[PDB]
């Protein structure tokens, strides 16, 4: 799911005709790096869109109701007496959230995850600086090593003719 | 705890509490006795299949058979995926149990009282932790 | 439940029969003020339909019903459709007909002017 | 009593259009519900001691109708949403005649 | 904001107003719910202007309830606030959650949260205020405040005010 | 007499021209859903029974069931059935912590009434105690009975 | 117009669409023995001009598809030449009015 | 007209001049032409509605400083407007209070005064109805005003209009 491990759907026939659909698992080098570029990018993008969030003023929320209010909506919710909020309803005073309150928290969280992750950029910098051949499973059994000796899986590949995919 | 959510039909003329409520329901009206205004109107009085939430609790499933028109290998592999199943392997447990009280009953000839008293014995006794080594069929004869 | 032999004919019930055999402009644009005919120009009839007729009694009548001003001399009427027919008699119903061409387009007839020819 | 698919026949054959909009809306099922002007569904939050109205999605506040529909018509048409169909209802026309 | 603008407005009138001189009742009927009355779309309208020659049209019966409706057209002074504006006022009420300042037809609510960290609520004051160490917020006292967020529902029209940037507060 | 009508003599109909006596049985039990939550034949109180209907208990014994020879009017009860419900509730803003009960009860046909002709205790199959009750009303000739 | 004996060649179908204005009409000499236009049953179809059809959708309001239709295979529309978008004044005997003019459009 | 849903659109922000699909420049009136956008200033619109009170108290008849004028127009409110005031009255104390121009002439002078900017209306309205004392207080008062005037020229416009506030 996360495209660190390609899955390949070859059957082989081995000599005692016993042949099964095996998996072959092996690495898609281009296609990993994307992907975790792409979730790294997210990552980093959604910690700074919930820093924004919490750049928003706290709010309010109902005990009884657990439901939250914004400061845009406590307005029309204040009382006759112009001093409390009360719940659309519960009927009760609001309380105070903690949006704003762990903006430097999450600012923070924000930091300590950036120089951990500093290893990984700087590896992508020096990607990005090169040129990745693009490997599939012809080219990962170039500098195949095998685990095991009486391995049903035979590496050996088989083309096909028909297969218009 | 948690949102009231709940109406009370008062009468916002005579102001007594506790009101003093009539329901017609011939006349489709909930009114107040006092005064005779109307509260709520249009009041409602099959469709779906009976379920007791005390016997199988909150447990909804429906299964998988053949109709008017219907090829046998899509029925076979249904059953085959519906089989498999982990979220309900306690609840697939307790209803095979309460198969063997029916059987058990029925080949008894006990009344069906004895059966919904054996069902709710075995229910209400399933999951103990001092109840885990004794053999089903202990089980089976003490809930009988 | 019920057991009868005199048979009833379930109405509006044609499914059973039908699930038997289941196999076998240039002159005015948007809403300006061209939509509306001029007077002088009206092509619909001058006489006021028996759905005119009706719907104006039944439109004064729930006026009259809901204290509007009556613009005729009551003669110790009390319904107010009886009331409404001896406005419409004497033409005193203070109402017009929008009479929709299909196109969109409509002509405004007074109650006053159309003939009760009915 | 039932009034049946044919006496609405009967009733438009007559030319009785308020008769039957009286017996199909205030003799069976009169039904109050808000929709927006954005989307034609009738998914609008409406809190009438408060006089607030939200349509969520659209997120407007300002642009709300009500109509009166037939309760069938208004489970008609959350069914078809069941069916993700979308039954959207408009108050304005938008092509000519 | 202040704005002049043309308005049109669906006016049902019951069957009673049908007297010879319905445009006069229909134009008091326009006065009582738009003078003053608040819709989110357009804000606050505040006076109907040009009450000599008001745009009366045919007006259509409902043809179940018998009101007449009339689409009246005419041209009033409304009061439209939006975010990021500057208004001047007075405050008006005061709490710890903050203070409420009248601009002109409008209430608008300046949260404790913006407010600069010299001002605080001082509850023993008569009435109570927020107190710095250079100004007073009290009650009819002018204030500068710049709206930054505001909700109108549809009839319903609330603001959020702050007085932290520089060249604002106390007038 | 036009159209399939007819003109039947109101003196004959006074002397028992077909003059026909109508019974209805009416069955109820009372069923054990679990341990506490079964159904009682008795009369119920309007003060710890919820839902209650608004025909008339009076003709009620203490059992719940009305005796035979009683007159019967529409929407009477003629068999009382209390169920319990879980206490501490809100509903219908008429709900205190005196209803522990609901009721279940039978009234009479709304349109029918008469006289309690029979009324009948006995156990079913699963020995649960069930009631049959019959209501004897007379079927007068009058216009629009069909001949 | 052409006028054949029995059928013609299927290969000859794709060019009988000629150029503009040039137009291609073929008809069987056995679906031309009896004249269709003089039995009982066919009224009088008289083509309208351009200005004609302008005037018949102005006076009625009408547009296009509100018309009534006839198709561009029916024998009266191949026997008059009816091209897509003709309207025939169709001028029939009423039972009720003597004289019934209707207006088909060639679809 | 198309049934697209548009509904994606910028907040109304008065710093970027967005104030709405109803509130553009261009405002289509009753008797169809296209007309500027009526942006009035605090002392402007108190002329404006003052003027319409005026005419309405003439129509019904036919049918200085703050303290005195205060009691003036409350009792023109109270022979003029009938019910639901609670807003107007509210609107014209708070005109009185905020008025930087007096009569007629101050008022329609600042509009040709202003005219002679150019700018949006909802700008010099604003310029109209804010007292700013100095340029960059403008400026940061009303963001639209960067990038739009230059600073002498608003300079000279802040400090002439100090000089034509009256009492
Ligand atoms: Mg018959
Ligand atoms: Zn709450
Ligand atoms: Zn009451
Ligand atoms: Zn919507
Ligand atoms: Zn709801």
């Amino acid at each position: 799911s996360d495209r660190l491990i390609s899955i390949h759907k070859q059957r082989e026939y081995p000599p005692n005709s016993k042949s099964v659909e095996r998996v072959y698992y092996y690495v898609k080098y281009p296609h990993a790096i994307d992907a975790i570029k792409w979730k790294v990018h997210q990552v980093v993008q959604r910690l700074k869109d919930d820093l924004d969030k919490n750049s928003e003023p706290n709010g309010y929320m109902c005990p009884i109701c657990l439901t939250k209010y914004t400061q845009l909506e406590a307005v029309q919710l204040l009382n006759f007496d112009r001093t409390e909020f009360l719940c659309s309803l519960c009927d009760e005073p609001l309380v105070e959230d903690d949006s704003g309150k762990k903006n430097k928290e999450k600012q923070d969280k924000l930091n300590r995850l950036m120089d951990q992750i500093q290893p990984i950029i700087d590896s992508l910098k020096k990607i990005d600086d090169s040129r990745i051949e693009e490997n599939t499973f012809e080219i990962a059994l170039a500098r195949l090593i095998p685990p095991q000796n009486q391995s049903h899986a035979a590496y050996t590949y088989n083309p096909k003719k028909g297969s218009t995919m | 705890r948690g949102p009231n959510l709940n109406i009370v039909l008062t009468c916002p003329e005579c102001k007594v509490y506790p009101p003093k409520i009539v329901e017609r329901f011939s006349e489709g009206d909930v009114v107040c006795a006092l005064c005779g205004l109307v509260l709520s109107d249009k009041l409602v009085d099959r469709v779906g299949e009976a379920s007791n939430p005390l016997l199988d609790g909150n447990n909804l499933s429906t299964r998988i058979g053949k109709g008017e028109t219907t090829d046998m290998r899509f029925t076979k592999e249904l059953n085959k995926a519906q089989g498999k199943n982990v979220m309900d392997k306690k609840d697939n447990e307790v209803q095979a149990a309460f198969a063997k009280i029916t059987m058990l009953c029925d080949a008894a000839e006990l009344p069906k009282i004895v059966k919904d008293c054996a069902k709710e014995a075995y229910k209400l006794c399933h999951d103990e932790k001092t109840l885990k080594g004794k053999s089903m069929e202990s089980i089976m004869a003490a809930s009988i | 439940n019920e057991n009868f032999e005199d048979f009833d004919v379930e109405h509006f019930s044609d499914e059973e029969t039908y699930e038997e055999k289941p196999q076998f402009e240039q002159i005015r644009r948007k809403t300006l003020k061209e939509k509306a005919i001029p007077k002088d120009q009206r092509a619909t009839t001058p006489y006021m339909t028996k759905y005119e007729r009706a719907r104006i009694l039944g439109t004064r009548a729930l006026q009259i019903s809901m204290n509007a001003p009556v613009f005729v001399d009551l003669e110790g009427e009390t319904d107010p459709l009886r009331i409404a027919m001896k406005e419409l008699a004497e033409k005193k119903i203070p109402l017009v007909i929008r009479r929709y061409l299909p196109d969109g387009s409509f002509e405004d007839w007074s109650v006053e002017e159309l003939i009760v020819d009915l | 009593l039932r009034f049946g698919e044919m006496e609405r026949d009967c009733m438009i054959a007559h030319g009785a259009a308020s008769f039957l909009k009286e017996r199909l809306m205030e003799a069976s099922d009169a039904f109050r519900v808000h929709i927006c002007g954005i989307c034609g569904l009738m998914t609008v939050i409406a809190k009438l001691n408060h006089n607030q109205f939200e349509c969520k999605g659209c997120d407007n506040k300002i642009d709300i109708y009500q109509i009166h529909i037939p309760y069938a018509a208004k489970l008609l048409f959350q069914e078809l949403m069941a069916m993700n169909i979308t039954p959207r209802l408009y108050t304005d026309r938008s092509r000519d005649f | 904001m202040f704005f002049i603008k043309d308005l049109s407005l669906n006016i049902t009138l019951h069957p009673s107003f049908f007297g010879p001189r319905m445009k006069q009742y229909l134009k008091t009927k326009l006065l009582e719910e738009v003078e003053g009355s608040c819709t989110g779309k357009f804000g606050y309208i505040l006076c109907v202007l040009d009450y000599d020659n008001i745009d009366i049209q045919r007006g259509r019966i409902l043809p179940t309830d018998g009101s007449a409706e009339f689409n009246v057209k005419y041209r009033a002074v409304v009061f439209k606030p939006f975010k990021g504006e500057v208004v001047d006022g007075t405050v008006v009420s005061c709490s710890q959650h903050g203070f409420e300042v009248q601009v002109g037809p409008m209430k608008v609510f300046v949260t404790k949260h913006l407010m600069p960290q010299d001002l605080t609520f001082n509850a023993g004051s008569n009435p109570p205020s927020y107190q710095s160490s250079e100004d007073v917020i009290t009650i009819k006292s002018r204030i500068r405040v710049k709206i930054e967020g505001c909700i109108s529902q549809v009839s319903s029209i609330h603001a959020i005010g702050s007085i932290k940037e520089d060249y604002l507060g106390a007038i | 007499n036009q159209e399939d009508s007819m003109i039947m003599n109101q003196s004959s109909i006074d002397r028992g021209l077909f003059r026909s006596l109508f019974f209805r049985s009416y069955m109820d039990q009372e069923k054990k859903y679990g341990m506490s939550i079964t159904e009682t034949f008795e009369k119920p109180q309007r003060t710890n029974t919820l839902r209650m209907k608004h025909g008339t208990y009076d003709k009620l014994d203490d059992d719940g069931l009305i005796a035979p020879g009683v007159r019967v009017s529409g929407e009477d009860v003629i068999i009382g059935k209390t169920t319990p419900i879980s206490p501490d509730e809100e509903e219908l803003g008429q709900r205190t912590a005196y209803h522990s009960k609901r009721d279940a009860s039978t009234p009479l046909r709304s349109t029918e009434n008469g006289i309690v002709d029979q009324v009948l205790v006995t156990t079913n199959q699963d020995g649960l105690k069930f009631v049959k009750v019959r209501v004897r009303t007379t079927k007068i000739p009058q216009i629009g009975d069909k001949f | 117009i052409f006028v054949y004996q029995n059928n013609i060649t299927p290969s000859a179908m794709k060019l009988v669409p000629s150029i503009p204005p040039a137009t291609i009409e073929t008809f069987n000499e056995a679906a031309l023995v009896v004249n269709i236009t003089h039995h009982e049953l066919v009224p009088k179809h008289i083509r309208l001009s351009s200005d004609e059809k302008r005037e018949l959708l102005k006076r009625y309001r009408l547009k296009e598809s509100q018309l009534p239709r006839i198709q561009r295979a029916d024998p009266v529309a191949l026997y008059l030449g009816l091209k897509r978008g003709e309207v025939v004044k169709i001028i029939r005997k009423s039972e009720t009015s003597g004289r019934y003019a209707s207006y088909r459009i060639c679809m | 007209r198309r049934r697209r849903l548009k509904k994606v659109e910028e907040e109304e922000n008065a710093a970027t001049l967005q104030l709405g699909q109803e509130f553009q420049l261009k405002q289509i009136n009753h008797q169809g032409e296209e007309e500027e956008l009526i942006a009035l200033n605090l002392s402007e619109a108190r002329l404006v509605i003052k003027e319409a009170l005026v005419e309405r108290r003439r129509a019904f008849k036919r049918s200085e400083t703050r303290e005195k004028e205060l009691e003036s127009i409350d009792v023109l409110l109270e022979q003029t407007t009938g019910g639901n005031n609670k807003d107007l009255k509210n609107t014209m104390q708070y005109l009185t209070n905020f008025s930087r121009f007096r009569d007629q002439e101050t008022v329609g002078a600042v509009i040709q005064l202003l005219k002679s900017t150019g700018l949006h209306p909802f700008e010099v309205a604003q310029l109209g109805s804010l007292a700013c004392d100095t340029a960059d207080e403008a400026k940061t008062l009303i963001p639209s005003l960067n990038n739009k005037i230059s600073d002498d020229e608003l300079e000279r416009i802040l400090k002439e209009l100090s000089n034509l506030e009256t009492l």
